[PDB]
Formats: C-alpha cells, structure tokens, sequence
C-alpha cells in the first residue's frame, strides 16, 4: 500500500494538521516581482593609496540602486605561510559612510573581525578567509587580489539598497583609511620588511537597474528605511596576573535601540588576538618546539576556539545601576548565546550578548534602549592570569578561573554596538531621523 | 505451547479469506533424547569431513 | 463552600406543587413572590365562585400579572451577597449565595488572573454539582477540541489533570478555615 | 533482576526501580506474605490477595502496546522468565447458561 | 490583519466546514425572516395551523414536570391562542 | 499506612507537607570489634558517604470527578500520631545516688 | 485554533495589499518584549547517579531557552571523553501540573545531533558539551547543555507561565551514574574523580501591558514536538547468515519521523563497529591498538561499513511503507533530502514529513491508527577480523567487523506532534 | 477504627511508677503514646486540629 | 549527621506510602583509622599485582 497506509490511517489527532487545509506545499506562490538587472563597476579612489594613508571615493551615479561593496586589494606577502592574519581586513582599518556630508555608518576592522567571528559560518566564514588571506600555504613573494565586502547596512540588505537616484542632491562617499601595518605583509610584528610592496586598490560597487515605472517612484517618492548602525567605545583592560580577579566596570556609552552588544579583548600588537598565546598547537609561534616563544603568535592561526586562552571569566549588564540579567561565566558569551541566537560557532575571546531574538536577522527582534538609559554598565571580572603559557600541562590542565600569564597583553577592550535609526530621504536630500 | 493473538487492522473495508502460513524446520536435524539406541543422527555431506 | 435549599419563581408550573403556602416568612424573594401569586389566585377565584360573574378571576389574573411584572422589571442588580470570613452582614433572609460561573476564557473559574482583570473582589467557584456546572465545564472544555471516538468516558483528552483549585478568590479566606478547626463555642467556660 | 521497568504505550508506567524493589517491597505492601526468594512483583491496585473486593485494576485491554523491560544482572545463566498476570472477567451464568464474559 | 473567531451559529460549528458555514448560516437567516414575515401581522389562512398546533402542545407543556412560562406561550403559540377569537365569534352570534 | 488517610495533597494548596529527617551520624551505625574513631575510603578519602538516596512517594491518581470533589469539599481525618518522653533512670549502680523507684 | 475565521470591514474594506518591490523591504512593526536569564533552584543532591529537579520560577511571563551548565573534570588526556556533559545529562524530564508533556535522553540528544545540526554549530554544540582542545588530566571546564523540547526551539512556542497560575512546571534531571573519562574510563572506576556542579538557567520573555494582558487571561493551544521513546536488543550474528528482526513499534501519535541507532551500551556514543583503522579504536594504527576499545575522542564516523544495518522496511499495519530500502538510504539519503546535514555512520532516519527540521507540520503518520508498526531490519554478516584493515575498508557492502555484534541494543525514537492546551491558570494535552 | 482512648487532656498529671530490677546499668527509659488527632482540611489549608 | 529535607510534589492527589531507598556502599573496602593492630585493609583481588 506503501503512502496509501500512512494517508488513509488518519484519526482525531490530525484533525489539528490537515482539517480545512490552508495550504498545499506541492503548489507554490510566487510573490509580485519587478524587472532587475546587476552591474559591477568601479569607483575612481581620491588620494593615493598606501600603507597608513586615507583616501576617499564617491559613489558614481550609474544606476538606481545600490546593492553591495567590494573593496580589491593586492598584496604581496613578506613572509612565508603562518605569518599572515586576515591582512586584508586588518589592512583596512577604518571604513566610514557619508551622505549628503552627515556620517551614517562607521566600521573599525577590529569590527570587521568581530563581525565575522560572530555573524558568519561554515563556508562563507571559510570562503571570506580565503578573499582575506593566504589559506593554501602560499611562500613568500606571493601575490595575491584580495577582496573585503563590506558589511554596512545596505550592502547586506538588498531590501535597504540606497535609492541614489532619490538623493540626487546629495553625494554618498566612502572614506578607506588603511592600516599603517599589516603583519606578514608590511611587518613581522615590530619589525619592518624591507622591499614590502604598497597595495593596490579599487572599489567595486554593485548597482541595480530599474524599470520605467518603478524608477520613477523611487526618484520621486519619499522613502524611510530601517538601517542598521554600529556604535563603537573602548578602554584599557584590569587583567590581573595573580593573587586576585580584578574586576572592572565600564560604563556603555551607546546611545540608541541596541539589537546587541559584542565585544572582544585584545593585544593591539597584533590584529585578531583576541586570547593568550601559549606553547600548545596552533597558539603561538613555534609551538610543540624549542624555538616556541609566547610572546609571538602564529599568525596564520591567530584564533582558536580554546576558551581557556581567553581572558574574561564573567560578565554582567546593568542598567540606571541594576542588573538586568544574573551574572554568568565568559563561556556563556562566547558559547551559549552564539548557539541559542545565530548559530555556528564564535571564536574563543568573542563575546556576545543579544537583547534581540534574532540578533542575525534584520527583522527587529526586541532592542536595548540605551537611549532612554542614564547608567548602562558592563561589569567584568577577569581570570586570574597566573599560568605559565609555556609549560602545556598549565595551559592544559587548569581550571575553569585562571588563563595564562600572557593573557596580561591583551590590554585594550573593545565594545561594539548594533543599533538602529531610520534614513529619511525626500526631495532628493536625506539624513537620519534620531540625534545621538 | 503459546497463545498468540492477532488483532485484524482496518487495512481495506471488508475481511475475507484467512490464511495461516506456517514455516516448519525438518525435523531429521533433531535428535531424540531419551536415545533410542542407534545415534540419533548426523548431517553425512554438511559434517563429518573424515568423509569424502 | 456554602448551600441553600431549593427554590424557584412563579414561571413553570411551581406555583402548584408546593401549594397552601399564602403570605410571606423567612423565604426568597422569589418564593415570597409565589406565595403572593398563590394568596391572589386563591382570593380572587373564590371571589368569583361566590360571585359568579366570570370578572373577578379576570381581574385576579390581570393583577398577578402586575405583580410578577413588577418583580420581573425592577430587580435591582446592587447585590453583592457574597459570603466569606467572619460576617455575612449584607443580609440575614433566604437568598442565593452568589457564584463565579465557568466562562470561556476561565473554564474551571481558577482565578488565575480573572481576578485582577475586572472583578477586584470575585465571588467563589461555588460546587460541581450546585447548578448543572459541571455540563457547563464539560461543554466549555470541549470547545474547539477534536476527540478520536474510542473514549465515551473521555479520560483520553486529559480531564483529570485540569480541575478546580479548592480556593478560587483571592484570599484563602483563612478566617472560615480557623472557624471550621477552632469553633467559637459562643459563651465559654472563662467567661 | 537489577532494574525493572514496565512501558505502556511506548511510555513509562513508573520510574525504573531495582529489582530489590519488587522482591521485597512490594509484597510486603500490597501481599500477604513475602515470599522471602526472587519473586519479583509489581501491583496495579492497593493491598489485596484476591480480598475478595477489587482495589484497582490496569485495563490492559486499552494499552495497544506493552513491553516489559528487564536489565539483568550479569551472572545469569539462559533461561526462562515466566511472567503471570492475574486478572478479571465475569462469570456469566442465565438460564441454566454458563460461559466466562470478557 | 486582524483574526476575529465566531464561536458558534446557534450551534457550536467546528472549524472545519469552508463553506458549510455559509449555506447554514444563510439559510439560518432565510428561516429567520420566514418565521419573522410569517409570524407578523400580515397573515393569510395560517391562523388554522398555528391554534391546531396551539391547543394539543399547550395541554402537553404541562404534561412535562414543569414548562417555562415564556416556553407555554411563547413559542409561536401567543397567536396560537388566536382561536378563541373565533369561539367567541361564534358564541356572539350564538349568544 | 491506610488508603482512607492518603493525605489529600489535593486539596492543600497552601500548606505543603514535608519531611525533616534526622539521618544519624558517621561514627555510628557501625559495631566491630575495635575502637574505631573515624572510617575512611581505602581509595580516596571518602568520609562513608551514602552512596544515593532517593524518596519514593506513591501517589494516587484520582480520576476527575474525584479530583473536583476532593478539591472542593471539607475533609475530617481521624488520624493517629505520637508524643515520647526521655527519662533518668540511674537505679543505683553501686552507687548511693538513686534507688530502684523511678516514677516519670 | 479550530474556531471558524471571519475579518470585519476594518480588516477589509479600510485597508488593502500593497505591493512591495523586492529591494523595498517593510519590516512589521511588533510588540514591545524583554529577554532575562537567571538561575534556577535545584531541588536534590547534585552527582552521578543522583536525580535532581527545578520548579521553575514565575520570573516571567514567558519561557524559551533552557541550559542547564555543569563543571566537569576530566580523568584523563585528550582523546578519553565524548561528550561528557550529554552522557551526564541521562534523562529530562518536562512536566506540567505532574503531567509528562516530554522526555529526553542523552542518547536523544546524541541522536538528535547526528541528524539536525550541522558543520559549525554541531561543532559548536561539541564544544559546549565536551573537550575539544585536547587538554590533560586534572582540567576542570564548564559545559553547557541546551534543551531541545519544543518551547526550547522557538519564541512562538514559548510557556506561557503567566497562564499557569496553579500549576507546578518542572524539569527532572537524572545524572549519569558513569561519565566516561570523568568518573569511569571504560570499565574502571577514576579513582579521585570530583562531582560535578550543575545548575540550570531559564530565560524569561517580560510581555508588555497588551499582550501579557492577553497570555494572561486567554485559553491558549499550541502544537507541540514530543519525544517518544523505546527500544529492543539487537539480531547481530557473527557468521553464515544475516539475521533478520522484527521490531513492534509502539509510538501513538502523528509522526513528523523515525529515528534509530545501533547502540554499545558499554560507550556512550559508540554507534559503530571498532576497527583497527584511524580514529575506530584507541591507538588504532599501531601494535598497542585495542580493538575492543574505541578512541573516546572519536567515537563517531562516518564511515558506514562498520555500521550493522543492511537493509530495513517499515511496516505500518502489516503493509510495507515503502519499499525495501538499505542501510545507506537511512544513514544518507534520508537525511540529505529532508535535513540536508550530515549523519554518521550507525545513525538513520525515516521521515514522513517534508521538513524534519521544521516546526510547521509537513506531512505526518498517525500511529494512533496503526496497530501493528514493524521496524524490520536486515544485518550486515559481522565476520570481518576488525583488527586488520585489508579487510575492514577492502570489503563488501553485506559484511561488517567481528566487532559490530557489540552493537547489541536498539534505540528507536519517534518525534510527533501533539496540542498543548492551556486554561484556567492550568495545563495539559489535548491527547494522551 | 478507633477502640477506645484515654483522654490525657484531663489528666492535670500523670505519673508512672517503674519498679526497677536491680541489676540494672544507668540508662533511660522512653515512652512513647501514640494518640488521636483530627486533621481538617478546607479552603485549600491543612493543619491538625481538636 | 545531616538534616535534608523532602517536599512532597503535588504531582498527584493522594501522598500514599513513603519509602526511602537507600544505597550504602560496602563497608569492608574502608579503613579503621585508630589502626588498632593488624592494619588498616588491602584489596586482595582487584589490585595487588604481586599476586597471580
């Protein structure tokens, strides 16, 4: 009988299933589409381009709408396999969206980093590796195009593209200020290499072709769009290296509905170091040999998924001095959140903590208004740095309060928010809705 | 020895004919315990392998 | 938990099962009501027995329509006869003790949060067998739910685990309880 | 038996228990003697030998599916384990008429 | 945008029927206003049935234990009663 | 230990029944030949810990009709429980410091 | 949800569908919620062997995402334990009012995971619930076991507490009795071994005035998941014949699927044969290997040789579901079409919705209506000399390791659907 | 089925005589009396009660 | 030497019989402190590889 047995063995229970049937899945819906068409061009770069130098671009108006940035880079490698990190993220340092000369958006590479340890996954973590560094161990001399999309509110949402034909009285720029660094490339940490090559670069945009009809009103109509927004704060880290677990407060400096908070802690000496190095595979230069320092990372492997090279051990919010949640464990926003809120996994020293549902979804999902909060507040306590890096039955064999004594490098905490506002845009000009 | 039930499923409108298909081993491959006297019996081709 | 005996109003047939009752005492209204209706039907049918012009019993009827008309229009709904604690003030007379009737949104009328909706103070969720409620529990239960047919007992949907919780007010009303452990024994021996 | 545990339409009739459980604890509650050798029972009704007045009763008629899981020890050798069931039904004599109703 | 749910049509209806619902429901309303035009003043001959209706149902309401008075009367029996209107016109021309 | 005083939780909403146990200690419980002052594990240092206890309390189910009624009306237990008293009774152990008449 | 549906005007006639441009996308304006996590109480001694429980706080108005945390030592190096904080985690137990509503088992959840999470956030998973860094003897990690019950999964499920006034909602936790590479390492107990901490953290949904106000007072259905579970011992016969075996199923509701795995109770995990080859024994590849004896790290593969199941069929009412399919469709292709994850070997599934990893119904079988399911499964012959690898991965595909025949019980599941039906500040199921 | 009782309620003061052997060591003697209560539930609330 | 206590889940109506189920380890695996003679203990067949 084979489906005949399943289909006519139906009783009261399924009623709640297939009564008055609403839907047939075999018989889809299509939902009203307009005429679209993709062209990719480049952007003229104003100022010249070079390691620590800013220039900036315009967006040309060569079609309706935009739908996405990427920004080319070539680089050539100073160093052999193992001595590169992301280099082309962390070669473009600062990256800042203006229209119509107000700021609407402002990404730190930092961000960049924080973003994908957080956000992406599986394939597309790996396939942004491969456009950021060298993963097949390629040698000194290499040279390679390298590419960083850009994460601003319009270059992930198709549905935020930025309607330039309504904005004709304003100019959209882009700033791209490099780093003045890049380690494998330009570096070997303090140490310049000689003959390092300047980059090459272009900025590639992606532009949306209308019809007619829909054209015309998106020229003419007045538009509001949700958009994302990244706000971003900073200071010195208290980590201890013994005889305590210091604490430190820092007051969240953030100024809209917030769909989350993340934040990192780092060694400013190298992009990407969010944990202790120590003398275990994959956590320092020369590990597992008699060369293994600790105070080199391999830069090829800069992160790991090993918590116990992180240095946070708790962590709570509060809001006008309350708690607004009980305080938990580091592991909870490094592991826990990832997993309940986006999925996939977020690198050891990346912590998380979502007020939305869904903080990858660009539904609004429940927001954090820091804009109706006098004193928001986020309380660490840091392990107690007390376990010698170099000897892996420390690293290894340790409890759940202590991390490495290398972990005391990690000195600059950086705090990021994701909130939101709303681009008005009317008679060819615009801004955003919400001051501060 | 057993008891065995079966419950008829409502698997088209009417019950008709009923069968019993029974599967029995041959009983040659047994022996009988009380020993008759002439040892029971043995597989000549399957065993044995002193035979050719 | 409180009961009261049996009564019901002129409508029906009543007004003749329990006959010869004819002027009001220590009974409901609605039985004070019928015991009026009884004393008017008995004068004014003897009226026109003795006077036989077919007229009085006319009258007779027309009147007791009056009357139940009456009581029929102006009832006054400010009644909060309510019993719980120590004093029932309110009144002393025959009446029927208010209770929170099972409703859609509260089948088992367990105060869980109707409370703090519109009543403030609501009446206990008085017997499952006082006034034919528990058929109203069952029909309500069984709203919008679908049965397999192989229970005509039905325990299969789960009725056991939703009941009645044995308060239904918003004080357990502690007082009625110490009363039922400690009686007041009136005047005692130390007085 | 170290662990007994009956299921009843593919769910739990009770939190396994130890094999002690149902030697000794259960008759000693719901029985008249305890048989004090293993003999391990289990009761769907409250103090009885018969008694003359049912105390309860599992209508097994109604449970589609039952297994019965046993965790043996370790140290048993094959064999049988024969599982009794006592239960009800109703004499039904009219007429002159016997026979045992269902 | 907005989900409002009718419970019932004078009889619980599960929310299985599609259009089920709207052939009761209409001729719930077709009986209504047949009952409503056919119980109004405007009444041809039907006076016979609705007092042959009226007296044996009238004497049965109380043969049960009990019968509300608005169910005795009520129930399209009120003009039922319409035929004593007739006896005393016979009685009239009798008397 | 009567089916007719299965305490009807039911309908004790507001008064929780619980069990304080008073479980004896360490260096008790055990009788051997010498003058034992404390156990220990000979793996580890396990002080004689109880390896697991669990309480099990058979409930009854009641079927609706019951619940409602137990829930709803007042109940009268006739049940039983008990009062103790210690005592001192020396009795003269050689010593003049009682006697054999010990009234309590 | 089975009342009729009718709109007024104002849902009609005042409004209308405009039409949105793909680029233009209208994001729904929504309620006003919070979300808070905080600790529960738990209720019993907290070790292995022990059962605990939480009754769950009215924190809240709503509840979702459940984890409970422990902190494990670890007896031993790297490549000793899998998944400890899973095997911890034996039973859960959700019941509302005393009444079962779910149950889980860690070998649920191990299942669960080898059919419906995938690439890094099993990866993920891993790491919340055991060591992957390769750390020693003496480490002490906190571990973090999320729930999968159905509320756990989705906001649109949450419980809603609000609307349970009277009635108790509780978690039951049974702790392994053995954990391995914590408390024993295969058969031998760990001499030292620490108890582990536990505690479980609740989420909390705070519902503004207008819809806590409407949790609060309305009746409430929603569809639900719930775990059924049983099993039976396995037919695995080392030479000159492939057993076949009959297994009654005994589940009771619409089924979303069926899940099964061929289990070594004597390791957690151990879906497959072991087999001298790398990673399907401890010191496999070398003189020291123990081919009775798997690498705790790495007890899972996907390498489907060493599983047992030849072919299966399921049976509903005596009638063949569906015709005869192999091992490698359940462990494969199923899985590929309907979850689009990868299962390894020992693992298998059979689903009769469209979308197993979905919550929206999509095709269902309703066991209540069936009186006899047969799982009927044919064996791979389990002859092949496990320690020597020419034979192990140069074989055929109906013969299997000498040490698969430990593979001696089955784990059957079945996840259905059922109403969850709330009124009067109580809870319970629409169906038995 | 309660068989009959003692009503200690009135009994302002019991005592007991123990005439002791006398070949006893120093110990103690419990006594214990097991007695009738009435339990009486309503209203959702227990306690034991006279 | 501890003081627990249990509450009783009104998880059912009626709190029938209660039993406490205790399991005690064994006792001859542990050591007499004081030491008083002959020794503390030794697992015989367990350990002690000395021994075939």
């Amino acid at each position: 009988a084979g489906g005949l047995s399943q289909l006519v063995a139906y009783g009261a229970q399924d009623v709640y299933l297939t009564g008055n049937p609403q839907i047939t899945f075999f018989k889809t819906v299509y939902r009203r589409y307009t005429n679209f068409a993709i062209e990719s061009i480049q952007q003229t770069i104003n100022g010249s381009v070079g390691f620590g130098n800013k220039v900036s671009t315009q967006i040309s108006r060569n079609g309706d709408l935009i739908t996405d940035i990427v920004v080319e880079f070539v680089l050539t490698k100073g160093g052999n396999g193992g001595t590169t990190y992301y280099p082309a993220e962390e070669l473009l340092q600062d990256v800042e969206l203006e229209i119509g000369g107000q700021r609407i958006d402002k990404h730190y590479n930092d961000w960049f980093r924080t973003y994908d340890a957080l956000f992406r996954m599986n394939d597309d973590r790996y396939n942004y590796r491969r456009m950021t560094d060298w993963v097949n161990n390629e040698l000194v001399g290499a040279q390679k195009r390298f590419y960083v999309p850009l994460i601003f509110f319009f270059n992930q949402t198709p549905g935020l593209a930025l309607p330039l034909i309504a904005l004709q009285y304003h100019e959209v720029k882009l700033y791209f200020t490099l780093a003045s660094q890049v380690q494998g490339v330009n570096y070997n940490g303090s140490s310049a290499i000689a003959g390092a090559a300047q980059p090459t670069m272009s900025v590639w945009v992606d532009y949306i072709f209308l019809d007619t009809q829909e054209r015309t009103r998106f020229a003419q109509l007045p538009h509001e769009y949700l958009i994302e927004q990244l706000q971003f704060t900073g200071s010195e880290t208290a980590t201890p290296s013994a005889t305590t677990q210091a604490s430190q407060n820092i007051r969240l400096n953030f100024n809209h509905p917030t769909k989350y908070l993340a934040w990192n802690f780092n060694n400013p000496t190298n992009y990407g170091q969010y944990t202790a190095l120590a003398n275990i595979p994959g956590a320092c230069s020369g590990a597992g040999t008699a060369a293994a320092t600790v105070t080199t990372p391999d830069y090829g492997n800069t992160g790991t998924y090993n918590e116990q090279l992180a240095v946070l051990d708790s962590a709570k919010i509060q809001l006008n001095g309350q708690d607004r949640f009980a305080t938990r464990k580091g592991s909870y926003f490094n592991k826990v959140q990832p997993y309940q809120s986006i999925g996939g996994v977020t690198p050891a020293g990346v912590y998380l903590y979502s007020f939305a549902l869904k903080p990858a979804g660009r539904q609004p999902s429940g927001t954090c208004n820091f804009s109706r909060i006098d004193n928001a507040t986020l309380s660490l306590t840091y392990k107690t740095c007390s376990i010698d890096a170099t000897s892996p039955a420390a690293v290894l064999g340790n409890t759940e309060t202590v991390t490495a004594n290398t972990a005391t490098l990690l000195t600059a905490l950086n705090i990021y928010a994701k909130n939101y506002n709303v681009l008005r845009i009317m008679s060819g000009m615009g801004g955003l809705a919400y001051a501060n | 020895g057993k008891f065995p039930t079966v419950t008829i499923s409502r698997n088209g409108d009417l019950a008709g004919p009923i069968w019993i298909e029974v599967n029995l081993p041959s009983l040659l491959g047994y022996n009988i315990t009380p020993t008759p006297a002439e040892g029971n019996t043995s597989n000549i081709a399957a065993i044995s392998t002193v035979f050719k | 938990l409180y009961q009261d005996p049996v009564w019901f109003q002129d409508l029906s047939v009543i007004f003749k099962r329990p006959s010869e009752i004819i002027p009001t005492r220590d009974q409901s209204d609605s039985e004070r009501i019928n015991a009026m209706v009884r004393l008017v039907l008995y004068c004014s049918f003897a009226v026109a027995l003795i006077r036989q012009n077919y007229l009085y019993a006319i009258l007779g009827l027309a009147i007791i329509a009056i009357i139940s008309l009456a009581y029929a229009l102006g009832a006054k709904k400010t009644k909060s006869n309510e019993a719980y604690g120590n004093i029932r003030p309110y009144s002393v007379k025959r009446s029927k003790k208010s209770c929170s009737k099972s409703s859609a949104n509260n089948p088992f009328s367990n105060a869980t949060v109707g409370a703090l909706l519109d009543n403030e103070a609501r009446p206990p969720a008085c017997s499952y067998d006082d006034n034919d409620m528990a058929s109203t529990m069952r029909k309500n239960f069984n709203k919008g739910l679908f049965r397999n047919l192989d229970d005509v007992y039905e325990v299969e949907n789960s009725q056991r685990q939703f009941y009645t919780m044995p308060v239904t007010t918003a004080a357990p009303d502690l007082t009625a309880f110490g009363q039922f452990l400690y009686g007041s024994k009136g005047k005692t021996c130390k007085e | 038996f170290t662990e007994v545990k009956l299921i009843i339409n593919g769910s739990d009739r009770f939190s396994g228990r130890p094999g002690a459980y149902f030697r000794l604890v259960q008759p000693y509650e719901h029985h008249v003697r305890v048989p004090s050798k293993s003999v391990y029972v289990y009761s769907f009704a409250l103090e009885d030998a018969d008694s003359r007045q049912p105390n309860g009763s599992a209508n097994f008629t109604r449970y589609d599916s039952v297994q019965l899981q046993l965790t043996l020890n370790e140290n048993l050798a094959s064999g049988r384990v024969q599982i009794y069931a006592p239960n009800f039904n109703i004499l039904r004599i009219a007429a002159g008429m016997g026979g045992l109703a269902f | 945008n907005v989900g409002s749910l009718e419970l019932n049509n004078l009889s619980t209806a599960e929310d299985v029927a599609t259009l089920q619902n709207q052939l009761n429901k209409l001729a719930e309303e077709k009986h209504k206003r047949s009952t409503w035009k056919g119980l109004t003043f405007r009444i041809a001959v039907q006076d016979m049935w609705e007092a042959l209706t009226g007296i044996p149902t009238d004497i049965y309401q109380n043969s049960g234990r009990v019968s509300l008075k608005e169910l005795l009367t009520r129930d399209d029996r009120l003009r039922g009663l319409g035929l004593i209107f007739f006896l005393v016109a016979v009685v009239s021309i009798f008397f | 230990r009567n089916p007719g005083l299965y305490m009807p939780l039911v309908a004790l909403s507001y008064h929780q029944m619980k069990l304080n146990f008073n479980i004896n200690n360490y260096l008790n419980c055990v009788k051997c030949n010498y003058p034992v002052t404390a156990l220990t594990s000979k793996n580890g240092a396990n002080p004689l810990s109880i390896t697991n206890m669990k309480l099990y309390t058979d409930f009854v189910f009641l079927d609706a009709p019951e619940r409602i009624r137990m829930s709803e009306i007042q109940h009268e237990y006739l049940v039983t429980q008990l009062q103790w008293q210690g005592s001192e009774p020396v009795t003269a152990p050689g010593d003049p410091n009682g006697s054999t008449n010990r009234k309590i």
